[PDB]
């Protein structure tokens, strides 16, 4: 759980003013779900994590080596076209995955910050128009036979339209 | 007062054609009455055969359903008004489906390339 | 922060486990209908936690229990929003239901499927309380659905009722006619802000969004009842009076309303809406009255006044009152409850006598319904206290405060009228004038299985109504400053109501002989809409789907035209090449064309 | 006696075993680019066989 | 891929030299094994397609294709174990044979990636096809039915195996992947117009349109269960499979290639399930119920984009399931009265109490009740034809509409009404009828449950 | 509505059915039934009134202005029998309604229970074959080769013996 | 709360309580097979109103079939008896 990657921000919690002459329920009600429910729960935690702990076993992450792009990559030949297929792929599934951690991200700061959604909630819309802006200008009209090739002639296009533009 | 319809037919009593007291008319009126108890009874001699392990058949059920399913192209003679018909069901509503379609698309197509469509939050499509 | 959840998926599970006990073998040994009446009881005292905690502290909360898919950058969850709507409607449904199923297991005895009609009656609740606390509009499309479906079942019990089988399908029709607007609405939204959610969609606030509102608001009229698609809730009564009531009562017609509220932000930025939500919620204040003054069923007439009062909300709404218009679908649901409960009593004290026509004297021969049934009455006419008021009169405060339409105002206020007009109607015609049943009478209603639970709802349309208005926080600003001739109307129309009711109901004797009068005559057959619509309709479609469809172009074109083509045509080129005879004198004339031909064709060519 | 009955069980086994076989046959086969790959190209460390 | 033919290949000499006695539990329990076998292909830990030699090939589009037919096999054995009892041992051994040789030829096909490879193995379908519609059905004009089937279908096969040919010399090669690395760009004339014809026209008339859509009721009606099943589960989706591998070249024709057979595909779904309220034939009304979905697959192929190939085999394998399922309830209702008419029969459900739970759970999972894998793949077609244009919601909400209402007036023309009093031979449900329908059931739980695998390419 | 009508019909049942609707209809108009005992004296005036006459013209013309009357002046919501058509019970129980023939499929471990009923049911179906074949003699030698015949059906004219097609009317289930 | 079948003894008192208190011709003392038109010289008219206040008694409905043709008290029973199947 990356903290710096979800904030999870701060919470400023009220105190408590029971000015009445009539006891708070919630009180004796919690205590005694805590009493009995979070007891043993947690004592089996506890068993679990030590029969864990004594025969743990670890797991790594994989890091896939880079390679040479479909640029450095002469038409005809295959071999490379794979390897850069692929690792694209790889790239474009990643964004997507960004694109689920932005939209997270964001529900979340909404609903944390309710009613004022629509001021203390524009920061992350603004990361989420210019992600989106990018994922569009790079991922939209290609097709479910979609891949490096022809996402590169879209960017092509794209710097040429922008770059007639700039000369005139 | 009232009147008739496709729909609410002019009702039994109302009917003048009712209450008429022709002999003919009674008599293909017990025709019909001898007909149908001919049927009923050949019905029930069956419906409680006793030694019977089936079900009966119904010849109107199969009759009907033959004309409905292959009796018809046989039967079928082509003229107009009924090929008019048919080129129109199978012609017409698709080409106005199309004309909308296409004028959509190139309306669409028109105002991106001058580059004004709202496509904001259109990743997935 | 952990008891919250517990209790929110508790409720749930408490749900659940009966369904799971309907699989396995202890039915046939075990009290099926008690174990479930007691696990709904423990059930709502469980979801009444939730209330505590929240009026404490007025925290929503947002939860995301497990993750289904993740289909490339739109991901799906089971996601829930337990807010004021969804936590307090929970445990209103859960205090209905469990009366419900007391009086189900007293009233369906000497029936065998009774233990199937439960674990039916428990899985659309199940379906309910999901729409309910939902948030993901594809959850939402599953509690609809299901809902649909059960309502279905449920209205075709008895499946030999032939009638009943056509009511559901007319159930089922309009609830897809709804459907339509609704898949409209998933769709435009999941185009134009990539996500389901009304987290992720609230930021919709800005543009037209027009289309998706559309389609939420045929989903309104579709599962409610609205003008083009009420006929289906007065047929439902068909079916039994218990279902009648939860399905048709407080369930599977405020869903829409439920819909359109949870998307109120977007509703107060587009001022068509706005309007269209009265031109077509007040109308149906009329032609549902009116509907709702002759009609003898006891049940239809119920129906037309849900009908009535589920228009008034759909107003509310259009003139921004939206949790005015919840919290009146909250108290609505407790009498409008009880009054379908003391007539299955009565019904079924009787031999199946729904008519009006042919009952009376219900007070002296049975006080406990008929002082029950007064209550509600009272309390629908707009009582000043009874739970009716507390949401009735600040709606018809805004009502007439605001610049509303003014011939949706004016038949909103007739309607108010016409509400005591068909109460009183009751009344007279069930409990005032004599008792024109048949002779024998085997009257019980000192059973506590029957006896409790009135007096359970009773106290709760009583109580609850007050409780909520003192206890929600004040959503909206209201205004309390106008005349008293604008603060007192809906009272005063009301006891003008009962003044009138009276008159005439007293009128009904002097052998005054009555007359087929067309005004009179309209109202009683609905206004002839079904009458024509229910019969040119089908038939026209069908009509099409076999002539055009079926016959000329299945079975006549599309065959005529490929295959039988292609034989004729092969047919008569093999008649021709094996018309040949065995004359060599023919043979070698032919052979000898074919030699000019290729010589020629050398030629020509070099 | 009974195996004339109860030895048809054998086949789909056998069959089994034969298409395994088979596909480690033909894996075997295309061994080219066993380790000269430019995303998976180790260093074969000692005492670590080839793939 | 072998360890998934070989023993294919051992049933049919156990089918021949077994005894009668014990044939049919032993190929039964061991084709069972065989459709276990079949998953291995799921191993898809990474996005690195599998490929086993220049002959077999596997992918996620594939995949659940082939576990279908090995999963189908069974219940065709199964659901053709009742009728044909007073036929000799022989006879029912070579429906057997019949029956593993489709499923042989159905996986070698999704699997292979030679596009040629594929087609004659398309053909080869048919021999089984016909032989099992004429040699075993009830009526007569089976006869012109298998026809039909057949000539159809090689109509379609000529020009797809011209274009092959086409290709196979202007490019170097026909395996994929490579077809992929290597495509390029048409000028886009009457020539290449023609060759998207060509190339889609068999995959076209095997997917049936509103105009071709004439061999499926006769071949559904007067065929048995099993043809039956293949037919509605399969036999359809190797053009859709095909149609979807071979697009990857025709582009960008495919936009203007299709506005005619998007706008037949729409207008023959309304139409088809139109006919589908008042078509009496049970089996043909199923029929044309599988027209209407399977012209929201060519629609949603048709325009190639990511959310409408994910629904396309959403909603191919769930329909695939529902029909062998509707199928089976019919052939029951039917062996016990010899008519598939719907309305002599009625009001059951008083005799058959549990057998109407399978047939509810079928109708709900048509009229794309949710949570199924048949709404969210409708949805998301929907989604990708609103998209493609605003006016086309119209024909998706009067499909759905009608849909609603002629599975309805299906269950209650069946199992609604009152019972007759002439069926005295109502045998109660066998436990074998009950498990086919459990069995067809079943896998729509668990893929309503866990979909990630049934999504397709794009996912 | 176990006898079948005759095909046509006579004034008398026409004028009597007439009646009985015009009846029902004002029953339900006017709900007191003081009121509708004085509106039904005041019909059986009108009618005896011209009951004597037997003109067949008078006959026909005060019919067809009478049904005519009725279909102007009834109830559009008029008062139905629950346990007849349009009712609130009609084919209520049908859906528990079984026949008995779904008896003889019961598996032996069921019908060990309830034994005695069972050891009747073969008595009775004994009490069938042995008298079916001379039910139909009965109406072949009585099936009048005129040819013009009604749906009802003769008794057994001899003693001991039982009728004919008795089955579909006995076992016919209790309405519940 | 349903109440008990019917039997024969309920059906014939309360339908000599009803016929009784009729008033027309009726002279207070009725044969089982007290015949209407023939033993009492009644009416058409007599006949189909009781019909109907027989209909109102055992709330159900008597086709006209068969009321045209009741002409007896004990038919009358008898009938119901074989509607409602009573007399296990
Ligand atoms: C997802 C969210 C959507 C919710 C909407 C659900 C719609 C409800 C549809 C419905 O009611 O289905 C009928 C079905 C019951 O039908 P039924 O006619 O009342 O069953 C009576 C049996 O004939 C006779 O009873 P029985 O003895 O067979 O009961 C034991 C049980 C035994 O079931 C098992 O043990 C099979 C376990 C696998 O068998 C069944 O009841 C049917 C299975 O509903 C269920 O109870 C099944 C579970 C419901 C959860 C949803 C299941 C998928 C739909
Ligand atoms: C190709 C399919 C079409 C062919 C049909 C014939 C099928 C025969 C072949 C065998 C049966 C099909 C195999 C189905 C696999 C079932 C997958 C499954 O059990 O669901 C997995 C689910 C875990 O959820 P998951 O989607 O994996 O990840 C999201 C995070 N919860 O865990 C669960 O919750 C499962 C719930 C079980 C109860």
């Amino acid at each position: 759980w990356d903290k710096d990657v979800y904030p999870e921000p701060p919470s400023r919690t009220p105190a408590p003013s029971p000015q009445t002459s009539l006891p708070n329920p919630i009180t004796y009600l919690t205590k005694a779900y805590d009493l009995v429910v979070d007891w043993p729960v947690t004592l089996v935690r506890e068993f679990i994590e030590r029969q864990h702990a004594k025969n743990r076993t670890y797991y790594y992450h994989r890091q896939y080596r880079r390679v040479p792009d479909i640029t450095e990559c002469k038409e005809g030949d295959v071999l490379c076209i794979y390897e850069a297929e692929m690792q694209w792929r790889r790239d474009f599934k990643v964004d997507q995955e960004i694109m689920n951690i932005i939209q997270e991200r964001l529900k979340a700061c909404q609903q944390r910050e309710g009613e004022n959604y629509q001021q203390n909630c524009a920061k992350e819309l603004e990361q989420f128009t210019k992600v989106t802006k990018a994922y569009q200008d790079r991922y939209l009209d290609l097709g479910a036979y979609y891949s490096a090739r022809k996402c590169l002639a879209k960017q092509k296009q794209r710097m040429l339209e922008e770059r007639k533009a700039a000369r005139q | 007062k009232y009147k008739p319809a496709p729909l609410a037919t002019l009702p039994s009593t109302l009917d003048p054609a009712e209450y008429d007291v022709s002999p003919e008319t009674r008599r293909a009126q017990v025709e019909r009455l001898s007909i149908r108890a001919r049927l009923k009874r050949e019905y029930l001699l069956q419906y409680n055969d006793p030694k019977r392990v089936s079900h009966i058949e119904d010849p109107a059920l199969i009759r009907w359903t033959y004309a409905r399913s292959a009796n018809i192209y046989p039967n079928f003679r082509p003229t107009p008004k009924n090929s008019l018909l048919g080129a129109v069901a199978g012609f017409g509503p698709l080409i106005f489906w199309y004309y909308v379609f296409k004028t959509d698309r190139d309306r669409k197509e028109r105002l991106i390339q001058e580059g004004k469509l709202d496509r904001k939050f259109n990743i997935s499509y | 922060m952990n008891i919250f959840t517990t209790s929110i998926l508790l409720i749930f599970i408490l749900l659940l486990s009966p369904i799971l006990i309907s699989m396995s073998n202890l039915i046939k040994h075990i009290n099926f209908p008690l174990y479930t009446t007691t696990s709904i009881k423990f059930s709502f005292i469980i979801s009444l936690l939730p209330l505590l905690m929240f009026f404490h502290n007025n925290m929503e909360y947002m939860i995301t229990t497990w993750h289904w898919v993740t289909m490339n950058s739109m991901e799906l969850k089971m996601s829930f929003k337990t807010d004021f709507f969804s936590i307090l409607f929970t445990s209103v449904a859960l205090f209905v239901t469990w009366s419900i199923m007391q009086f189900s297991s007293w009233y369906m005895h000497s029936d065998p499927n009774i233990n199937r009609f439960i674990k039916y009656l428990t899985l659309f609740l199940i379906t309910m309380l999901i729409l309910t606390s939902a948030n993901n509009m594809f959850q939402l499309f599953i509690g609809w659905e299901g809902v649909g479906i059960m309502s279905f079942l449920l209205i075709g019990w008895w499946y030999g009722r032939t009638d009943a089988n056509t009511a559901a399908l007319q159930a089922i029709l309009y609830n897809r006619i709804g459907d339509i607007g609704f898949i409209l609405a998933m769709v435009w939204f999941s185009l134009n802000m990539n996500s389901w959610e009304l987290q992720q969609i609230m930021f919709s606030n800005n543009n037209d969004n027009l289309i998706p509102l559309m389609g939420l608001l045929i989903a309104a009229t579709g599962k409610s009842a609205q003008f083009g698609l009420h006929p289906w809730l007065p047929s439902a009564m068909e079916g039994p009076t218990p279902v009648s009531a939860l399905l048709h009562s407080s369930t599977m017609v405020v869903a829409g309303i439920f819909l359109l509220v949870r998307f109120h932000p977007l509703t107060t930025n587009n001022n068509f809406i706005l309007t269209t939500m009265l031109c077509l919620g007040a109308l149906t204040t009329l032609f549902t009255a009116i509907c709702a003054l002759t009609q003898n069923d006891i049940k239809k007439i119920i129906a037309f006044s849900t009908s009535s009062q589920l228009g008034l909300m759909m107003v509310t709404l259009g003139m921004n009152q939206p949790h005015l218009a919840f919290l009146h679908i909250c108290t609505h649901a407790f009498f409008k409850a009880m009054l379908f409960m003391c007539s299955g009593s009565i019904i079924h004290s009787l031999a199946d006598e729904q008519d009006i026509r042919k009952m009376g004297n219900i007070t002296k021969i049975m006080p406990f319904t008929s002082s029950c049934l007064v209550i509600g009455s009272l309390a629908l006419t707009g009582m000043p206290f009874l739970t009716g008021f507390y949401s009735k009169d600040l709606i018809i405060e805004a009502i007439n405060t605001c610049n509303t339409n003014a011939w949706a105002l004016l038949i909103t206020l007739i309607a108010t009228s016409m509400t005591a007009m068909y109460s009183m109607r009751i009344i007279y015609f069930v409990t005032m004038t004599k008792p024109r049943f048949p002779p024998l009478i085997s009257i019980n209603e000192n059973d506590p299985d029957l006896m409790n639970p009135i007096k359970r709802l009773a106290f709760g349309s009583i109580f609850a109504g007050f409780v909520i208005s003192y206890n929600i926080p004040p959503t909206s600003i209201p205004v309390l400053t106008m005349p008293w001739f604008l603060k007192t109307t809906a009272l005063i129309i009301s006891v003008l109501g009962f003044l009138i009711a009276l008159e005439l109901n007293n009128l009904t004797m002097k052998l005054s002989m009555n007359k087929a009068n067309p005004y009179s005559s309209f109202s009683t057959l609905l206004g002839f809409f079904p009458s024509i619509i229910h019969r040119i309709t089908p038939m026209k479609s069908l009509n099409l789907s076999l002539k055009t469809s079926l016959t000329l172009l299945d079975l006549i074109w599309l065959e005529k035209t490929i295959p039988k083509s292609t034989s004729t045509l092969h047919t008569n080129m093999t008649t021709l090449t094996t018309n040949q005879k065995g004359l060599i004198k023919l043979y070698f004339m032919s052979f000898l064309i074919n030699i000019i031909l290729i010589i020629i064709l050398y030629s020509i060519n070099l | 006696q009974l195996l004339r009955e109860h030895w048809v069980h054998i086949l789909v086994p056998a069959g089994f075993v034969f298409g395994c076989y088979l596909d480690r046959k033909d894996d075997e086969k295309l061994t080219a680019f066993r380790n000269k790959s430019m995303l998976f190209q180790r260093e074969l460390r000692p005492n670590e066989e080839v793939t | 891929m072998l360890k998934i033919i070989l023993p294919s290949l051992m049933l049919l000499p156990l089918t021949w030299l077994s005894s009668p006695k014990k044939t049919w539990t032993n190929v039964t329990s061991y084709s069972f094994l065989i459709s276990l076998t079949s998953l291995t292909l799921l191993w898809q830990t990474d996005e690195n397609y599998k490929n086993f030699s220049n002959m077999f090939s596997s992918d996620p589009l594939s995949t659940p294709l082939i576990i279908l037919t090995a999963w189908l096999l069974p219940l065709m054995l199964m659901a053709s174990q009742n009728h044909l009892k007073k036929d000799n041992n022989v006879l029912q051994k070579l429906y057997i044979s019949m029956l593993i040789s489709l499923q042989i030829l159905l996986i070698m096909t999704f699997s292979a990636t030679e596009l040629i490879m594929f087609y004659i193995l398309f053909e080869a379908t048919l021999i089984p096809t016909l032989i099992i519609i004429t040699r075993w059905g009830n009526q007569t004009e089976r006869l012109n039915a298998g026809i039909y089937f057949l000539f159809y279908t090689l109509i379609g096969s000529i020009p797809l195996l011209i274009a092959l040919i086409l290709i196979q010399n202007h490019v170097g090669t026909l395996n994929l992947m490579i077809l992929s690395f290597t495509t390029h760009t048409l000028d886009a004339s009457w020539s290449n117009n023609l060759l998207w014809l060509a190339c889609m026209m068999a995959f076209l008339i095997k997917m049936p349109l509103y105009g071709v859509h004439l061999w499926l009721p006769k071949a559904h009606v007067e065929a048995p269960i099993a043809g039956s099943m293949i037919l509605a589960a399969i036999l359809l989706k190797l053009g859709s499979y095909g149609m979807i591998r071979i697009s990857i070249i025709l582009d960008p024709l495919t936009k203007y290639m299709a506005y005619p057979f998007i706008l037949l595909s729409l207008w023959g779904m309304i139409m088809t399930s139109s006919i589908c309220l008042r078509q009496t034939d049970l089996k043909s009304l199923i029929a044309y119920s599988s027209v209407s979905h399977m012209a929201l697959v060519i629609a949603s192929i048709m325009i190639q984009t990511p959310w409408s190939f994910m629904g396309a085999t959403m909603l191919m394998i769930a329909h695939g399931l529902t029909s062998s399922l509707l199928f089976c309830l019919a052939n029951s209702n039917y062996e016990r009265i010899h008519s598939r008419t719907m309305i002599m029969a009625r009001g059951l459900q008083m005799v058959f109490p549990l057998m109407a739970t399978w047939w509810l759970m079928a109708s709900l999972a048509n009229l794309a009740l949710p949570p199924s894998i048949n709404l969210m793949g409708e949805l998301f077609i929907t989604m990708s034809l609103f998209s493609w244009s605003n006016f086309t919601i119209i024909l998706m909400g009067i499909n759905i509409i009608i849909t609603g209402m002629y599975s309805m007036y299906m269950i209650i023309t069946t199992q609604r009404g009152k019972l007759t009093n002439h069926m005295i031979n109502l045998q109660p449900s066998h436990t074998r009828e009950l498990t086919l329908m459990a069995l067809h059931m079943i896998p729509l739980i668990l893929l309503t449950t866990s979909p990630k695998l049934i999504t397709g390419l794009t996912m | 509505a176990f006898c079948a009508p005759p095909a046509y019909l006579t004034h008398q049942q026409k004028v009597l059915r007439l009646y009985k609707r015009a009846l029902r209809h004002l029953e339900s108009w006017c709900i007191h039934r003081d009121k509708y005992r004085y509106f039904a004296c005041l019909m059986r005036a009108r009618f005896e009134e011209h009951k004597n006459e037997k003109d067949m013209m008078r006959a026909t013309q005060l019919l067809r202005e009478a049904e005519e009357e009725f279909w102007q002046n009834q109830h559009p919501q008029p008062y139905i029998f629950p346990d007849s058509p349009g009712g609130t019970s009609f084919e209520r129980y049908e859906c528990y309604k079984v026949p008995e023939w779904c008896l003889d499929y019961w598996h032996p471990s069921e019908k060990a229970m309830y034994p005695d009923y069972f050891s009747k049911r073969e008595q009775w179906k004994k009490l069938r074959m042995e008298s079916w074949d001379r039910e139909v003699k009965q109406l072949q030698e009585e099936t009048s080769p005129d040819g013009i015949m009604t749906e009802a059906l003769p008794p057994a004219r001899r003693e001991g013996d039982l009728p004919p097609l008795w089955w579909h009317i006995v076992t016919r289930p209790r309405e519940r | 709360s349903d109440a008990p079948p019917l039997t024969l003894d309920g059906i014939k008192d309360r339908v000599l309580y009803v016929l009784k208190l009729y008033d027309k011709i009726d002279p207070e003392k009725l044969s089982v097979n007290s015949h209407f038109m023939k033993d009492l010289g009644l009416d058409s008219l007599d006949q189909v109103e009781i019909i109907m206040a027989m209909e109102d008694e055992f709330g159900f409905e008597i086709p006209d079939i068969d009321a045209e043709k009741l002409m007896c008290p004990q038919e009358i029973v008898d009938y119901i008896a074989d509607k409602k199947d009573v007399y296990e």
